[PDB]
């Protein structure tokens, strides 16, 4: 809500760089924080950062390289974690910002970094090689950003450098600027503290902070505290969240808690948000452990009635983490999957001899069974023999936890197809959406896709394919009683709230009750088939009821025969 | 000897500001030598000669059919005043004074409802559509139908009755014939209701929906 | 001046062989000088004087009511026949002729059925309990009610109408009060029915059981 | 229908043999033949014997012994199959049929046979041992009735003998004498046949007879037959009954074939009689063979759509075929069995220490689940501090297939309860009833056993209890709304129709509605609970359908919360 997610990019490249432009203006302005990997790649001169204005915190590894800006409005932030690790090794790293190929006044890259509101590091080192045109690096020590622990974690600097830099400015202590301004100096938080003191705003005892806390402090009490460690409970800064639960003096008697919290991206709460799980381990997250499945009651996951319930697992689950994507393997694996527990997705690797074996289009359909999965999507080829993607009659909702590059809900781009029809759908998880390089695709803007959405960071990127004002060419239109335009594809079967009645999938004003052989009756603005043991009919309507009671035309004594 | 009474106004009309009810005063049955009438409508006792009188039907009696509309606003009708239509003739001496108005008791708050049709009525043919109210007062009342904001006509009705409660109690028929434009609503169970409007009705009215 | 009307029997009776209807002369209005009166029953003019006259009863008009009773085989009146109640006075030079019977038309075999209140009827109180007859002709009826085969009498009925079929409807309704034995078998949902009575049934007869 | 069944006893000794007397008359009068085996036991003088007249044929061994009667009304019987054998050995036996103890002229046992009728035998062969007070044994030469199989099936007969005997009547051929008269001379059909002919009324083969035929016939044709083999089919004598189905020329192609008939007592029929099987393999049978279930369409016997199904089995069954008694053992085998596939039964060697275990009455109730039964019933005894078997509050049929001495679908005997309250009964397959020695017992007579009867050859032999006349001593009754006094026991729960109203099982006059705080409503003469949501009321009915939905009394639009 107030916070934004990690991603999974790592030297990554996306299309369309007008939408990595607009990928992340929904991500993260008014976010504070990220949940996870921070990556920044591929971003010219002209760049609309002021969403970053406001960053604090982080959990994963922070990322910049092949970036050709000259400036980066990044400040206020004064946390990384660092759970997840370039290379699995370091905090934060920079590579290769600049312009090997070619009026205009400009360098081509970066000058200077300006990250003064940083003072704390965990886990993990920092990587700077090969990021020329940028000066002010090796320039404050960065082990008193570190922890007493970490103090053995390696970094390494560039050194490789084109233009000439300039001396720190005079109102900062030694040589320690992040940039040429006075508003770039630095302040440390490891060697003037009080002997084992952690951080400290002074050498003084009374300047010294708190354990648990970091980053500083206006005073060593916990509201004083400027960098909570492992969360910010209500503004404070303690080790870890109270128990859901106690147990009695010397008895196997529990009982609740009610001061207890949920774990969870460093903030003590009540509840766990949507999208996520509750556990009476006490943690929100986005996957339910061993020995431990899901229900309802909206999210929980704990153990049911009998050992781990067999069911269908996708891709990035506990046996297909390294997996690249879908192949002749495991497709029937999906067999009449209600409910599959990953993720999935398709690439060419899958249509090509792959010497292996290669896909076919026949051997599909089994989506019109899923009802729900846990991850993502992502596509890249298709062929051309088959018109669209009906296979998908009935979906209910994504959910996807799991992201691709740890930032999309799905995504689609170099097909071929000329429309869509997955109409089955009301609910979004987290993820953004995303699509492009579509040529025959249409019925693309006839989705409200703001409403399949249930979180607000979620938008849409759309281009690359034929737009509403050239699709209407042979009269390509949403269907007839699709209510307000609705569509997803042609056909009544596409609708989503058709004010006009249904048969199984086809909305059309007649219900045919009594003008159509096989009789029917009506509920919930849908039609339903008649009993068969009750006769055909033709004064009014056939049937009253579905069962073989309550009908009226009889061919046991409230039966029919 | 002849004699002539009047007509009240409607319902429907009353309890609806834009509506103009009609007090009416009909005459019938004139000499065949001795026709002439004229009217004068009086307000306690108080003429006001302030009327529209219509011309003259002939009948199967070989008489002559008068009557003169007079003009409401409903105030003075719905706190409750009497009104008088004085005619005459020569084949009558004498002029003619009714003391028709508006009742008072304890009115009470229409207790309405829907009901459908018996599994067993339905037959074939013309099926039945009801809709009933009981616990109101006066029986000065009038209903209607509607359907998706749409009316109806083919319906029809019954006059109250009185019983241990002191208040009165009716049903509106609706005949619903085969392959026909009322049935193809129910069928398909759209919005059906009973329009009705009466003086104790919170706001003049109230409503019920109806479907399967 | 004053005048009298008569009094038909009544449907429970007829149709009914052990039953007895009644074809009632009701007199009222007396002169305070000149009470005299003397009945003579005739059939389509042809006399009988076979009637059980009754005494008198004063009343707040300051006058008395005067009746005798006419015996019935139901026959002729079954196949239609006219009765004519002779009276006479001072106060009137002229006798009385009226030329009261039943009617005859298309009859119409009662179309009938049971139906329970609404759900939202239930409120808290007497709640209502109804059967309904449509499709039938003549006018002249009327039904009572039967439980498990016994008998209810807090009931109330509506008269006919006409509409386009060219038949008659109307409902019945029962009162049911609150912590009462009118709804303590309703509870239990036991045999409720609707005991109707008309020319055009079958057997002159039929009947519509009811529960939940 | 037409027909009765074989028995099980082998030497036995039933109870008040004034009982074994009427043990049979509802059995075998207006029966023509059994199925199984026929067993004769402990008989004075005193016999009403007339419904015997007429039998004509067996499956399985014969038997008397200890019999001490002076004739027997046996004749007309021209058939023995032997499916079933004495000791697994012989088709008829015969032993000590006579009084070694104390006016009265009698010799005390029997002097004569007198079976001219028989003329056919199969497998087995017969015994007659320690006989004393008989002649006109040894004297038809068994042979001629054998087949030309079972020639080697020896016999056993009798020499010690007290009484002298007659010479054969002179009308007969040789000394073949079933008794002194006349009426009882003899033929044969296996010597004077024609060389290989089976059976003959005469050496000429127009006399000869059907192969498939036995005991002779009018004329070799199967119409003139007089003993079919496997079975009588319409009148005639086949081999095999038609098969119920054909395959095509050379197709796994099957397809009905109308003629085909059933398997089952030597009678090719179209349907199964009632409490038998149907199967398609095309027999009428009492088990469910292996790899194969049963279910309804009124039984069938065929594969399900998986192996074998996992159910409880009793007595006699597949791995309990050689079993006494129930015991400590397998008491909680029968945990939550809704349905039985076998029989069981209670004696003393259960409540005994068999050094083993014995059994307890806590551990017990079980059968407050069960809900029907394949085989039969026995007691023998039972504990003093159980005052009923209340524990039976709801079974629906016993259906016995398999039956207690071959004849019986439950016994009880030797007990001191005071009343029972098998109250859910509607029905009763095969086996006949039997109850006595129940001292304390009452409420025993207010059962209409008929109408729980599915076989018109059932009734019910009782004695030794305490009577009516007695038992209402201190005020005993069925209970007062028990319609037609139809009660098992006192309470209204043991009602079976009661006209007034029940709550789960007591029937009374209130299902208060209103009047009783958790509220009621009314559905199938049965009380019900309201809603837990609707909120008391005290107008009228608090509650309108069972779900949360047609409620009235609020406390999620048309619920109450």
């Amino acid at each position: 809500t107030q916070v934004c997610t990690g991603t999974d990019m790592k030297l990554r490249l996306p299309a369309s760089p007008e939408t990595h432009l607009d990928m992340l203006r929904h991500l993260y302005q008014g976010c504070q924080v990220v949940q996870g990997n921070l990556e920044l790649t591929y971003l010219p001169t002209n760049a609309s950062l002021s969403f970053l204005q406001d960053i604090q915190e982080v959990q994963g590894y922070v990322l910049i390289a092949h970036n050709q800006v000259r400036q980066v409005p990044l400040q206020r932030l004064r946390i990384v974690r660092g759970t997840q690790l370039f290379e699995d090794n370091y905090a934060l790293a920079v590579l290769d910002n600049g312009d090997p190929l070619n009026t205009g006044a400009s360098p081509g890259g970066l000058r200077e970094l300006q990250l003064r509101s940083l003072t704390e590091i965990l886990k993990g080192g920092v990587l700077i090689q090969r990021n020329p045109q940028l000066c002010y690096q090796d320039t404050i020590l960065w082990k008193d950003i570190f922890h007493k622990n970490n103090q053995l974690a390696l970094t390494l600097i560039d050194t490789n450098r084109s233009r000439a830099c300039h001396p720190c400015s005079p109102m900062c202590k030694g040589s320690r600027c992040w940039g040429e301004s006075s508003e770039d100096c630095q302040s440390l938080t490891r060697t003037v503290c009080a002997g084992g003191c952690a951080r400290c705003k002074g050498p003084l005892p009374t300047d010294c902070c708190h354990e648990q806390c970091a980053a500083g402090c206006t005073g060593p009490k916990h509201s004083d505290c400027l960098a909570c460690l492992h969360f910010n409970h209500s503004g404070i800064c303690e080790l870890h969240c109270p128990a859901l639960v106690t147990y009695n003096t010397d008895t196997f008697e529990s009982m609740p808690n009610p001061e207890g919290r949920y774990t969870f991206g460093a903030s003590c709460v009540t509840a766990c948000p949507y999208n996520y799980l509750s556990t009476d381990v006490g943690s929100c997250t986005l996957v339910c452990p061993l020995h431990n499945q899901e229900v309802t009651a909206t999210q929980r996951c704990e153990k049911c009635s009998k050992p781990c319930a067999r069911v269908c697992y996708g891709l990035g689950m506990e046996h297909l983490r390294e997996v690249r994507a879908v192949t002749s393997a495991n497709i029937q694996e999906f067999a009449g999957c209600k409910k599959i527990f990953g993720s999935l997705a398709f690439l060419p690797e899958s249509f090509d001899g792959d010497p292996t074996a290669p896909l076919q289009p026949e051997q599909l359909q089994v989506f019109e069974t899923l009802e729900e999965i846990t991850g993502y999507l992502y596509i890249s080829a298709w062929p051309d023999s088959l018109p669209d993607l009906s296979v998908f009659q009935n979906l209910q909702v994504i959910r996807g936890r799991i992201l691709h590059n740890g930032a999309y809900s799905l995504t689609l781009q170099g097909l071929g197809i000329s429309w869509l029809g997955l109409r089955s759908l009301r609910e979004l998880g987290s993820g953004l959406a995303l699509i492009h390089h579509n040529t025959h695709l249409c019925f693309v803007h006839t989705v409200p896709w703001d409403q399949l959405f249930r979180n607000p960071h979620q938008a849409l990127l759309h281009t690359a394919n034929r737009p509403e004002d050239e699709c209407v060419g042979e009269g390509l239109a949403c269907h007839q009683l699709c209510a307000r335009g609705h569509c997803w594809g042609p056909g009544p079967t596409q609708c989503v709230n058709c004010s006009q009645f249904l048969r199984g999938q086809e909305c059309v004003e007649e219900c045919r009750v009594l003008q159509g052989l096989p009789r029917e009756y009506v509920n919930a603005r849908h039609c339903l088939p008649c009993h068969p043991e009750c006769q055909p009919q033709n004064g009014s309507v056939t049937c009253f009821g579905p069962e073989a009671d309550q009908c009226v035309a009889c061919a046991d004594p409230p039966f029919c025969v | 000897g002849p004699s002539v009474f009047l007509f009240p106004p409607k319902p429907k009309d009353t309890l609806m500001i834009s509506r103009t009810p009609e007090v009416t005063c009909v005459v019938v049955d004139v000499s065949h030598e001795d026709p002439e009438v004229k009217f004068n409508w009086y307000v306690d006792g108080v003429e006001v000669h302030n009327a529209k009188t219509k011309p003259r039907e002939e009948q199967y009696n070989s008489t002559y059919r008068v009557v003169s509309v007079l003009t409401v606003l409903h105030q003075d009708w719905l706190n409750g005043k009497e009104y008088k239509c004085k005619v005459s003739n020569k084949a009558l001496p004498a002029p003619i004074e009714k003391t028709i108005s508006k009742a008072k008791g304890q009115p009470r708050e229409p207790q309405v409802y829907t009901l459908p049709p018996s599994r067993d009525e339905y037959l074939y043919g013309d099926v039945s559509l009801t809709c009933l109210v009981k616990g109101f007062y006066p029986s000065d009342i009038a209903v209607e139908w509607e359907s998706n904001g749409q009316p109806e006509n083919n319906y029809k009705t019954t006059p109250p009755v009185l019983d241990s409660d002191g208040s009165f109690f009716l049903y509106s028929k609706l005949t619903v014939p085969r392959h026909s434009a009322r049935m193809w609503r129910w069928a398909h169970g759209n919005v059906f209701s009973c329009s009705v409007m009466h003086e104790a009705l919170h706001n003049h009215y109230t409503q019920k929906s109806l479907s399967l």
